[PDB]
DNA sequence: GCTTGACAAAAGTGTTAAATTGTGCTATACT
């Protein structure tokens, strides 16, 4: 109860106390882009790109409709099937054998630091 | 003079003692007594402003300690039917923090309104305003109802209290970095010319009528017929010789020092150091003659002849209000006599009971090769290997969990994305081990929030499949030391909900952390005199390439002769031979002669030994052709020899090329201070950072990284020189341009050239300033017309 | 290389109970 009765403050009020900067400027944007990380994002974007070249092409296509890189939506194991034309598990054992194909050395080393 | 403490310094002054010396912090006490209508202090000022109203009274003992009320944030008081109180220093501790009320002068000659007036006058406020609802409750009902209970909240009356000594101009945070600007934060005078401090000698009358020493009324001058001079000013020693404008400026650097860790006393200075240093409370003085029973760093209890038992605590290593330390150390040993009024501690800017605001150093008064000019300083590499100048600072950091609108805030060591190295300094509850070594960024606290709906990208989560890592629920907000701090954790303080501990609605939890640094002495940081003579440190020389006496003894610091040309400040030049005169020591030539020069001196101060301390009260202080008698009698260094002549000069030899410098320069011992400002904490540079909400201009907040802020004048310069893109660089994008910043600095990381700048976001905005005005702007293109920014 | 069925966790979906929220009202006389 005693939360709920705050009443807010002004940000139009001063609070420079010596230099008349209202207190409205000094809120920090927090979702703001991050200069550096739209930048390692884009980076990481390249490095998935030409670690999914490795795979096979069904292979990577499986895993992009999982995680949803190339339509920005997950896709539950049926319909993954239902584009490929397999049942639903089938696409559940693919999964597996390429997240240890992944998980091999050579693809990740690159891929912790990120 | 007259104390049992009080070390053995010579005086000049050709006067007698000059009074009671009144106790400087009485007019504060005074003030309070009256308005509390204390035993000690007839109407009291507390039982008049009822009588007033009455018709249409004691308070009980103080809640906590003034250390329990600074450590656990509250307020020093005693319910009155909780009513703030005074301490011994004459301050209030409001909310933790320990504050002064300044005094106000009203007039109608001209008339202060002491403090206890003061809060006097903020209750009447209270008073009728309480009194005007009793009437509107005492008319709405039946009656026979009514209780003065009932009748009567007293809101209005704690209400004002609270609202007089914060959101106040008289009531002020207490200024303390040393002990005089404590003191004479109180005892300053305000108007609504303005700011001014008061006499020395002065003492106010009962109603606020400055009363001059028996003590003369301000109307009373007309009827018949040092006392001028501050505590700040009356320790400059050759007050008379410099101008008044230079003495006010050379006041406020002495409350302007920092405490050094070793706190030496200076070597010339007035009668004031020593009453000084204890009325400003920051010493311990005996209360009852006696004699020590232990002494240990951390208390010291003394045995009285009459049979009782008293001890002191010693604050050791306190964060004072603007991060100085306030360290005190015992003077005093096992099987000591002692006796009433008597210094037992130092503070932290004394030295055996008298201010200690700086040090005394070797001085001379040739410009070194410009590296001393126009206002610079250059110093020993001694004062760095020796501590001399070395002052500790203490920060203090904050954080808390509380209740969140999601959920809970949580601190603890887990954290979302670390590696196991930055956690190598975190304990159980994930705040930093006492005596742990924080750089910049580093954790201090580690906190968590909750987070969500998290709704990550499909980037992300492939790398959280392929290694593992479960994406957690909630976002990490733990504490990291600011950009360009670190030092050593000294202490914590823990307030958990769970036990006990009265934390604010919603907050569950709170810690404090504590970090302290030693600060060498480093090239800019300020110097500066007691004359108003200061500049930064420019260089600091090897000891070796130093100009050094024939002693092989370097000089520690080097001062440029050109301030001295029509500038006056000419007692600058006389406390530095008075210096050399104190260290060498002396011993005048009188057996037949007994010099016409040492006429009007007092006996037994012909001769003294080397080290010696000596006091020039400002006004009757040591006088001219004395100081020219005492340079020919100068004794020796070990090895019998001079090494100043009678006129406070010598042959220095470049200790860099090893030939002597053609003339003799002056040379002497000058006592200057270490100022409050350090390179440190004034150093600031960025490349990005925070930018704020409303505008999207950079703004520094937590982890400082502040971006400069180029001003119209600054525009009217580029403008000037024509340099169109550099202008138009400085106001898109590194300020403005939402999409243009980013761009850049990917630009930069590339290689890639620079892009082309946008529209800054500040006008953008402008036109929807306009239009929320009724202002149809239309931004009408040559070719399309009609253009939204989008 | 892939599919089946058994199966359990998970996410929807409808049905109900609890809570929250909004509106009306209070008759000595009182301008």
């Amino acid at each position: 109860i005693q939360q709920y009765a705050r009443e807010p403050i002004s940000l139009d009020q001063t609070i420079g106390d010596e230099g008349d900067s209202q207190l409205g400027d000094f809120i920090e944007d927090s979702e703001a882009v991050v200069a550096v990380d739209a930048v390692s994002f884009t980076l990481l974007q390249d490095q998935l790109q030409s670690v999914l070249e490795t795979l096979s092409e069904r292979e990577a296509g499986v895993v992009r409709l999982r995680f949803g890189l190339t339509d920005g939506q997950p896709r539950t194991l049926d319909e993954i099937g239902q584009v490929y034309g397999v049942t639903r598990e089938r696409i559940r054992q693919i999964e597996s054998k390429t997240m240890s194909k992944l998980r091999h050395p050579s693809r990740s080393q690159v891929l912790r630091d990120y | 003079n007259s104390v049992p403490g009080a070390p053995n310094r010579v005086s000049f002054a050709k006067l007698r003692e000059p009074l009671e010396v009144p106790g400087l912090l009485d007019v504060q006490t005074d003030s309070f007594e009256w308005l509390v209508g204390s035993d000690r202090w007839p109407v009291g000022g507390l039982e008049e402003v009822l009588a007033e109203l009455s018709p249409i009274p004691r308070f009980d003992e103080v809640k906590a300690s003034v250390d329990e009320c600074k450590d656990k944030d509250m307020t020093y008081a005693a319910p009155l039917f909780d009513f703030p109180m005074m301490t011994e220093k004459g301050t209030f501790i409001i909310n933790g923090t320990e504050r002064v009320v300044v005094s106000q002068l009203v007039r109608s000659n001209r008339r202060l309104r002491t403090v206890g007036e003061l809060i006097q006058n903020q209750i009447r406020v209270g008073l009728s305003r309480m009194e005007r609802v009793v009437r509107e409750r005492m008319t709405t009902q039946d009656v026979e109802a009514i209780t003065p209970q009932t009748l009567i909240n007293i809101r209005p009356v704690v209400a004002a209290i609270k609202e007089f000594f914060g959101t106040s101009q008289l009531s002020q945070f207490m200024d303390q970095n040393n002990p005089l600007s404590g003191l004479t934060h109180k005892r300053r005078l305000l108007a609504l010319g303005l700011i001014g401090s008061l006499s020395v000698y002065a003492r106010v009358n009962p109603f606020g009528f400055i009363e001059t020493p028996d003590y003369l009324t301000a109307d009373e001058e007309d009827r018949h017929v040092r006392q001028m001079v501050s505590v700040a000013t009356a320790m400059i020693p050759f007050l008379e010789h410099d101008d008044a404008n230079r003495a006010l400026m050379g006041a406020n650097m002495q409350r302007q020092a920092v405490p050094l860790v070793r706190s030496e006393a200076p070597l010339v200075g007035t009668g004031m150091e020593l009453r000084a240093a204890i009325d400003a409370g920051d010493v311990v003085v005996a209360d009852k003659t006696g004699v020590i029973e232990e002494v240990s760093a951390d208390y010291i209890t003394v045995m009285a002849d009459d049979g009782t038992r008293q001890s002191y605590r010693l604050r050791k290593f306190a964060r004072s209000n603007h991060g100085t330390c306030a360290n005190q150390r015992p003077i005093v040993d096992a099987g000591q006599r002692v006796e009433a009024g008597q210094v037992i501690a130092d503070g932290p800017c004394t030295q055996n009971g008298e201010m200690a605001l700086g040090k005394n150093l070797l001085v001379a008064i040739m410009p070194w090769e410009g590296h001393n000019y126009e206002d610079a300083i250059i110093l020993s590499n001694r004062l760095v290997e020796e501590d001399v100048l070395t002052s500790i600072h203490i920060e203090e950091h904050e954080i808390d969990a509380r209740d969140t609108k999601l959920g809970a805030e949580e601190i603890t060591r887990d954290i979302p994305n670390v590696s196991d190295e930055v956690l190598a300094d975190l304990d159980e509850r994930g705040i930093v081990r006492i005596g742990a070594e924080v750089r910049d960024g580093d954790i201090l606290v580690g906190k968590v929030t909750p987070k969500g709906e998290t709704e990550l990208t499909p980037e992300e989560r492939l790398l959280r499949a392929i290694f593992g890592e479960k994406a957690r629920e909630v976002r990490d907000t733990s504490l990291k030391v600011p950009h360009g701090e670190s030092g050593k954790v000294i202490g914590i303080r823990v307030f958990s909900r769970e036990d006990d501990d009265e934390l604010p609605a919603g907050v569950n939890e709170l810690v404090r952390v504590y970090v302290a640094q030693k600060r060498k002495i480093s090239d800019g940081d300020k110097l500066a005199g007691r004359h108003g003579n200061k500049g930064v440190i420019g260089k600091i020389l090897p000891v070796e390439d130093m100009p050094f006496l024939p002693d092989g003894t370097p000089v520690d610091i080097i001062l440029n002769t050109h301030g001295v040309p029509r500038r006056m400040n000419i007692g600058q030049i006389l406390e530095t031979h008075l210096g050399w005169v104190a260290k060498a020591g002396w011993n005048i030539d009188v057996a037949a002669g007994v010099p016409d020069w040492a006429s009007k001196l007092p006996e037994e101060l012909y001769s003294a030994p080397a080290d010696s301390t000596v006091a020039t009260p400002v006004f009757d202080g040591a006088q001219e052709g004395e100081l020219a008698g005492l340079l020919g009698s100068t004794l020796p260094n070990r090895d019998g020899e001079v090494m100043v002549d009678a006129d406070g000069k010598s042959t220095l030899f470049d200790g860099r090329s090893g030939e002597p410098f053609p003339y003799p320069v002056t040379v002497g011992y000058m006592y200057i201070l270490k100022l409050h400002h350090l390179v440190d904490d004034k150093i600031h540079a960025r490349s990005t950072g925070p930018y704020s909400m409303i505008t999207q201009q950079p703004l520094g907040g937590k982890a400082q990284f502040g971006g400069q802020r180029f001003g119209e004048m600054e525009c009217w310069a580029m403008q000037a020189y024509g340099a169109a893109y550099t202008l138009q660089e400085l106001l898109t994008i590194k300020s403005d341009d939402t999409v243009g910043r980013v761009k850049v600095y990917e630009a930069i990381v590339k290689g890639e050239n620079i892009p082309e700048p946008g529209i800054p976001e500040s006008f953008k905005v402008l036109l929807k300033e306009l239009q929320s005005l009724c202002l149809n702007v239309e931004v009408l293109s040559s070719d399309g017309a009609a253009i939204e920014m989008r």
